[PDB]
C-alpha cells in the first residue's frame, strides 16, 4: 500500500511542521534550558527524512511522474524546515556536534543537487562555529567524525564525483567569503575531497574485477590521510582490511 | 528553356505498304495539313482523302479529340469519308450479298462519330434506310429461311446504329414511326428467336419507354405478365438484367393506379418468390447492372409505398375512427371491457386517455392530431394492422408491456416510429435521382413483396429487445441514434439471404468483432509484407537484438552442467563452463559429478581468449566427429556437435544435452562474434518481442487510420522566431 | 519554423510511421510517438515527444492526426460514454509499464510466469480492442 505510506510520510511531514512552528513559539532565546529533547527531535526528522528517495523511486520514471505531480518531492521541505530552523537556532551549536554529525551525513550525500545547493551554507555555519568554540586549540573535533562517518556512508554505497567537485566550488566559495582560517578550512576539505574520491575509486572497483593495485594505492592514501588528520580508528581497521587482503594475496 | 515542339515525328502507314514519314502541326486548319501532305506526297485531289487513327480507337481526326496524337503511334491512310459513304450506298443495292454484309459490318463499327453521322445523314441516308424497311418487309421473307442467321446480325447491327443515332439525337422525334414499333412487335412475336434478339428487342422497348409515354402504353398493351417470367428461365444474367430493367421502365411513367393494379398482379403472381429461387440462389458473377436493377426495384417499392403514404389521414374521418376503433379493440384486449364495441363514445374517449396517457400522447381530445404528418403517417396503421394479424401473441404481450412500465421511461411509440422512419430514409436516400455509378445491392428486398415492412418490423423488435435489455432513458437519445444507425449498416453491409437467418445472425454477430479480427489479419499482412507498415519494425532494431544477446550472455555467464568426450574410463562427464562476471574469460576444465552444477573457482582451463577465437563450427565440419580410430562417437549426437576452434590445431568440443540448449549456446557463441543468431527459438522469441513491442506502440494509431502514402511536406517560415518561449 | 501559439487541444499528437530524417531532431519515429506539443502552427507542429520529453521536433501537419481531446476527456465531451476514457488512459500507462516489465522480466528466465503474462497480456490487448467504442449497456 504504497498509498497509505506516501499519505502517512505527508501527515509525517504536517506533524514535523507544527513541532517546529510550537517550538519557535515557545522555545526562543529565554528556553536556553531543556534544548537536550532537540537532539533526539533531529534525530527523527533524519531517521524519517531517510526513506521513500529518488533511488527507491527509481524503477520507472512513471512513479517518479505521478508522485510529483500529486505532492511533489517531500525530502525537499525536510531539508529546507531543517537549514531555516538551524538558522533561527541559536549560538549553543556546540554540544550538537557529537549527536550532529551523524545525522546531517545522510543529507549531505542526497542524490539531489538544488537542496543540497541550499543546505551547504550549513557547513560553512558550523564551521565558523567551531572556530568560536575551538579558538583556544584546534578544531579537528568535528572533521574526524565527519570523515568517519563520510567513510561509512560511501561503504554503504551512496558516494558520488560530481557532488565532490559541487562540494569543492561550495567550499571555495566559503573560504572566499571567510578570511584567514579559510585556507585552514580549504585544505581539510582538500582532504576530504581527495579521500571521498579514495573511496568513490574503491566502491567503482569493488564491485568490477579485482585489481589490487589502484586499491592499495587508495588505500595507503587513506592512511597518509588519517595519520595527517590525527585519527587512529578507522585507520586501524581499514589497516586490518589490508592485511587481509595481503593474506588473500 | 523547354525545347520547341514545332517538330514531331510521324509515320502515316498504308494498307499492305510500307510508311512513309511527314512533319505535321495541328495547329494549322486541317486544309494546310491537306496541301502539305500532298504536296509530299506529290498527290492529286486532296479533297479525296482524309486523316483517321489506326489505334483501337479507329476514329478520324477532330478539331475536339485529336489530342490523343502522340508520337510514335501505328496510323494507316484510308480514303475520305465522302468517298466511304459513297461506295457504301453504292454497294447497299449491289448484287453481292458478302458486299453487302461486309460494308454493313464496316458501317455498324464505324458508327460512332457525330459530325460525320451528320455527313451522312446529309445524303438522305435515313429516309432511304426508312424506305428500304418498309419496301423490304416481304422482300426477306423468300429467302428467311435461308439466311436467317445473316439476316438478323445485318438487323442486329443496324439496330445498335439505330440506338447510337438516338443517343446522339440526330434523328428527329416526330420522324419516328409506328412501323418501327410494329416490326419490333414482330420480332417479339416470333417463337424462333435467338436469345440476344429478344435482348436487342426489350433494349428498344425500354428506349421507347423512355422516351415518351403514349408509345409506353401501346407496347404495354401488348405486355403480358406470363412471357418476361419464362425469360427468368434463362441463366443468362444479362438477360435478367433487361428484363427487370424494362420493368422498371413500366414503373417510370405511369398513373400511381396502375402502379398499384400492376404491383397487385405481381403480389398474385408471386414474382419474387421465382426471382429469389431464379437470380438470387445464383452463384454467377453478379454484374453491377444487376445491382442497378435491384436498387432501382427497391426505389420503386419505396414510390409504392410513398404514393399512398404521401396523403395525410384525415382525423375527421369517420371511417378512420372505425379502422382505429378495430384496431385498439384487437390489441388492448386486457384492459378494455368487450361490451365497450357495441357501447357509446363516452367509453370510447375514456379508453383513448386511459391508454394514451400510456404511450406519451398529451391531447386526449383529438387523438388522431398525430396522424397528419408523413412519412410514415398511415404506414405506422398498416403496420398495427399486420402485427395484429400475425403477432397477436407479440402485440398482447407489448400491449400489456408499455402500459406495465414502472421505471417512467415509457417509449413514444409513434415517436420513436416517426423517428426510425426518417433515419431510414435518410440512410436509404428516400427522394434522391438514382445514381450513376454507385452499384449497391440489397438481396433480401426479393424475399418477400412487402420485404420492407419485413424488414421494419425485425427491426423494430430487435430495437425493444434491446432497449428491453438495457432500459434506457431519456438522455440518451442521441447513443440510440448512432447504436442503431450502426447496427443497421453493420447488417447490410453482411449481405443477408433469408429473413429468419437474418434476424438470428443479428442475435450472433458479435460485438464488432469482424473489425478486430481484419485489424489483426491487416498487422500480421503487413508484418509478413508491407510498403508503410513492415518497414517501421525493421527500421528500428537496436534493442532488441542487442538485449537478446545481453539475455545470452546472462546465460553463459550462469552457465550449467556440461558433457565431455569419450568418458567411459573413470572420466566425469559432469563439469563446468563459466563466463567471467566482467564476459571475457571462461572457467572450464575438468570437473566432478555435479548435480548441484557450477561450483564457484578457477578451473584447469581458466583461460580462453576470446579475440583469437575464430569462429564456431556448426554440424559436421567438427574435426573431433571425424577420429577413424576408437573413439568415435554416436550418429545420435549429430544434432548435438559444436566446437570453439582456436591455434588451428587445438578443438573445444563439446557435448548438449538436447536441441534448444545447444541452440542457447550457438547463439551465445555467435553473440560472443556478434553476428546473427541460429536458434529456431531466437527466431521463436524474435518473431513475439517485435510482435509484443509493435503491439504495445499501435495504441497511439488506434482508431485512426494509417495512409499508404508518404504525407507531403508542407512549407515552413526560413526564421526561427519563437511567439511563445521555449522550453 | 515560426507563428507558433500556445495551445492546449494538440496533448495527444498522434504519428503515421516513421517520420523522415530531413530533421535532425526528427527521427524514425515509432506508432506510440504521442507529441506532447505546446506550439501551434498552421502546418506544422514541434512538441515534446514521448521517449524523449526534453527534445523538441518539429511536425508537419499532415503528419499530425487532429486531436483536440486532452487527458480530461469529459472537459471536451470525447467520451463516447462518461468514465470510460479516463480507464483507457490509465490502461496506456500500465501498458506504458508493461515495457519496463518485459524488459526487466528477460534479466531472468521466468519461463512459467512469463507465458501466464503473455496470456494475460494478450486477453489485456484483446479486451482494449473490443472496448475502443463503448457501445455496450451499462452491466
Amino acid at each position: 500500500w504504497m498509498v497509505m505510506n506516501m499519505t502517512q510520510n505527508r501527515v509525517f511531514l504536517r506533524a514535523i511542521n507544527q513541532f517546529a512552528e510550537v517550538l519557535t513559539r515557545f522555545f526562543m532565546d529565554q528556553a536556553s534550558f531543556e534544548l537536550q529533547l532537540w537532539n533526539n527531535y533531529f534525530h527523527l526528522a533524519v531517521a524519517f527524512l531517510t526513506h521513500e528517495s529518488l533511488q527507491l523511486e527509481t524503477f520507472s520514471q512513471a512513479k517518479r511522474n505521478k508522485i510529483v505531480k500529486k505532492y511533489g518531492d517531500m525530502r525537499k521541505e525536510i531539508g529546507f524546515r531543517i537549514r531555516d530552523m538551524w538558522y533561527n537556532l541559536g549560538p549553543h551549536k556546540i554540544k550538537f556536534i557529537p549527536s550532529m554529525v551523524g545525522p546531517i551525513l545522510e543529507v549531505t550525500l542526497t542524490p539531489e543537487v538544488e537542496l543540497r545547493k541550499a543546505t551547504i551554507p550549513i557547513f560553512f555555519d558550523m564551521m565558523q562555529c567551531e572556530f568560536n568554540f575551538s579558538g583556544n586549540g584546534n578544531f579537528h573535533m568535528f572533521e574526524n567524525e565527519l570523515i568517519t562517518k563520510l567513510d561509512q556512508e560511501v561503504e554503504g554505497g551512496r558516494g558520488d564525483e560530481q557532488y565532490k567537485v559541487l562540494l569543492e566550488k561550495l567550499l571555495l566559495e566559503h573560504c572566499r567569503k571567510h578570511k584567514y582560517l579559510s585556507s585552514s578550512g580549504e585544505v581539510f576539505a582538500l582532504l576530504v575531497s581527495s579521500l571521498l574520491e579514495n573511496l568513490l575509486d574503491y566502491r567503482t572497483i569493488i564491485m568490477q574485477d579485482e585489481s589490487k593495485e589502484n586499491r592499495m594505492s587508495c588505500t595507503v592514501n587513506v592512511l597518509n590521510f588519517y595519520k595527517e588528520k590525527k585519527r587512529e580508528d578507522i585507520y586501524i581497521r581499514y589497516l586490518y582490511k589490508l592485511r587481509d587482503l595481503h593474506r588473500d594475496c | 528553356m523547354p525545347p520547341p515542339a514545332d517538330i514531331v515525328k510521324v509515320a502515316i502507314e498504308w494498307p499492305g505498304a510500307y510508311p512513309k514519314l511527314m512533319e505535321i502541326d495541328q495547329k494549322k486548319p486541317l486544309s494546310a495539313i491537306i496541301k502539305e501532305v500532298c504536296d509530299g506526297w506529290s498527290l492529286a485531289n486532296h479533297e479525296y482523302f482524309a486523316l483517321q487513327h489506326a489505334d483501337s480507337s479507329n476514329f478520324y481526326i477532330t478539331e475536339k479529340n485529336r489530342n490523343e496524337i502522340k508520337n510514335g503511334t501505328i496510323l494507316r491512310l484510308t480514303t475520305s469519308p465522302a468517298q466511304n459513304a459513297q461506295q457504301l450506298h453504292e454497294r447497299i443495292q449491289s448484287s453481292s450479298m458478302d458486299a453487302k454484309l461486309e460494308a454493313l459490318k464496316d458501317l455498324a463499327s464505324l458508327s460512332r462519330d457525330v459530325t460525320f453521322a451528320q455527313e451522312f445523314i446529309n445524303l438522305d441516308g435515313i429516309s432511304l434506310l426508312t424506305q428500304m424497311v418498309e419496301s423490304g418487309t416481304e422482300r426477306y421473307q423468300k429467302l428467311q429461311k435461308i439466311m436467317k442467321p445473316c439476316f438478323g446480325d445485318m438487323l442486329s447491327f443496324t439496330l445498335t446504329a439505330f440506338v447510337e443515332l438516338m443517343d446522339h439525337g440526330i434523328v428527329s422525334w416526330d420522324t419516328f414511326s409506328v412501323a418501327f414499333i410494329k416490326k419490333i412487335a414482330s420480332f417479339v412475336n416470333k417463337s424462333a428467336i435467338d436469345i440476344s434478339i429478344l435482348q436487342r428487342s426489350l433494349a428498344i422497348l425500354e428506349s421507347m419507354v423512355l422516351n415518351s409515354h403514349d408509345l409506353y402504353q401501346k407496347v404495354a398493351q401488348e405486355i403480358t405478365i406470363g412471357q418476361l417470367i419464362p425469360h427468368l428461365q434463362g441463366s443468362d444474367q444479362e438477360i435478367q438484367t433487361y428484363t427487370i430493367a424494362v420493368i422498371n421502365a413500366l414503373f417510370l411513367k405511369a398513373p400511381d393506379e396502375r402502379r398499384q393494379e400492376m404491383a397487385n398482379i405481381l403480389a398474385q403472381k408471386q414474382l419474387r418468390s421465382i426471382i429469389l429461387t431464379h437470380v438470387i440462389r445464383a452463384q454467377r458473377a453478379i454484374n453491377n447492372e444487376m445491382a442497378h436493377q435491384l436498387y432501382v426495384l427497391q426505389v420503386l417499392t419505396f414510390n409504392l409505398l410513398e404514393d399512398r403514404m404521401m396523403t395525410k389521414m384525415d382525423p375527421q374521418d369517420q371511417a378512420q375512427r372505425d379502422i382505429i376503433f378495430e384496431l385498439r379493440r384487437i390489441a388492448f384486449d386486457a384492459e378494455s371491457e368487450p361490451n365497450n364495441s357495441s357501447g357509446s363514445m363516452e367509453k370510447r374517449k375514456s379508453m383513448y386517455t386511459r391508454d394514451y396517457k400510456k404511450l406519451g400522447f398529451i391531447n386526449h381530445v383529438n387523438p388522431a392530431m398525430d396522424f397528419t404528418q408523413t412519412p410514415p403517417g398511415m404506414l405506422a396503421l398498416d403496420n398495427m394492422l399486420y402485427f395484429a394479424k400475425h403477432h397477436q401473441d407479440a402485440y398482447i404481450r407489448i400491449v400489456l408491456e408499455n402500459s406495465s412500465r414502472e421505471d417512467k421511461h415509457e417509449c413514444p411509440f409513434g415517436r420513436s416510429s416517426i423517428e426510425l422512419t426518417k433515419m431510414l430514409c435518410e440512410i436509404l436516400k428516400v427522394g434522391e435521382l438514382p445514381s450513376e455509378t454507385c452499384n449497391d445491392f440489397h438481396p433480401m428486398f426479393f424475399t418477400h413483396d412487402r420485404s420492407f415492412e419485413e424488414f421494419f418490423c425485425i427491426c423494430i423488435q430487435l430495437l425493444n429487445k434491446t432497449w428491453k435489455e438495457m432500459r434506457a432513458t431519456s438522455e440518451d437519445f442521441n447513443k440510440v441514434m448512432q447504436v442503431v444507425k450502426e447496427q443497421v449498416m453493420r447488417a447490410l453491409t453482411t449481405k443477408p439471404s433469408s429473413l429468419d437467418q437474418f434476424k438470428s445472425k443479428l442475435q450472433n454477430l458479435s460485438y464488432t468483432e469482424i473489425l478486430k479480427i481484419r485489424q489483426s489479419e491487416r498487422m500480421n499482412q503487413e508484418d509478413f509484407q508491407s510498403r508503410p507498415i513492415l518497414e517501421l519494425k525493421e527500421k528500428i532494431q537496436p534493442e532488441i537484438l542487442e538485449l537478446i544477446k545481453q539475455q545470452r550472455l546472462n546465460r553463459l555467464v550462469e552457465g550449467t552442467c556440461f558433457r565431455k568426450l569419450n568418458a567411459r574410463r573413470r572420466q566425469d562427464k559432469f563439469w563446468y563452463c563459466r563466463l567471467s562476471p566482467n564476459h571475457k574469460v571462461l572457467h572450464y576444465g575438468d570437473l566432478e559429478e555435479s548435480p548441484q552444477g557450477e561450483v564457484p573457482h578457477d578451473s584447469l582451463q581458466d583461460k580462453l581468449p576470446v579475440a583469437d577465437i575464430k569462429a564456431v563450427v556448426t554440424g559436421k565440419d567438427c574435426p573431433h566427429m571425424k577420429e577413424k580410430g576408437a573413439l568415435k562417437q554416436n550418429k545420435e549426437v549429430l544434432e548435438l556437435a559444436f566446437s570453439i576452434l582456436y591455434d588451428s590445431n587445438c578443438q573445444l568440443n563439446f557435448i548438449a544435452p538436447d536441441k534448444h540448449e545447444y541452440c542457447i549456446w550457438t547463439d551465445g557463441l555467435n553473440a560472443l562474434l556478434g553476428k546473427d543468431m541460429m536458434s529456431d527459438l531466437t527466431r521463436n522469441d524474435l518473431d513475439t518481442l517485435l510482435s509484443m513491442e509493435i503491439k504495445l506502440r499501435l495504441l497511439d494509431l488506434e482508431n485512426i487510420q494509417i495512409p499508404d502514402a508518404p504525407p507531403p511536406i508542407p512549407k515552413e517560415p526560413s526564421n526561427y522566431d519563437f511567439v511563445y518561449d521555449c522550453n | 519554423m515560426a507563428r507558433w501559439i500556445p495551445t492546449k487541444r494538440q496533448k495527444y499528437g498522434v504519428a503515421i510511421y516513421n517520420y523522415n530524417a530531413s530533421q535532425d531532431v526528427e527521427l524514425s519515429l515509432q506508432i506510440g510517438d504521442t507529441v506532447h506539443i505546446l506550439e501551434m502552427y498552421e502546418g506544422w507542429y514541434r512538441g515534446y515527444t514521448l521517449q524523449n520529453k526534453s527534445k523538441k521536433g518539429i511536425f508537419p501537419e499532415t503528419y499530425i492526426h487532429l486531436k483536440e481531446a486532452t487527458v480530461e476527456d469529459l472537459g471536451q465531451h470525447e467520451t463516447v460514454i462518461p468514465g470510460e476514457l479516463p480507464l483507457v488512459q490509465e490502461l496506456t500507462s500500465t501498458l506504458r509499464e508493461w515495457a519496463v516489465i518485459w524488459r526487466k522480466l528477460y534479466v531472468n528466465n521466468k519461463l512459467t510466469l512469463f507465458r501466464q503474462l503473455q496470456q494475460m497480456t494478450y486477453s489485456l490487448i484483446e479486451w482494449r480492442s473490443q472496448i475502443l467504442s463503448g457501445t455496450l449497456p451499462k452491466d
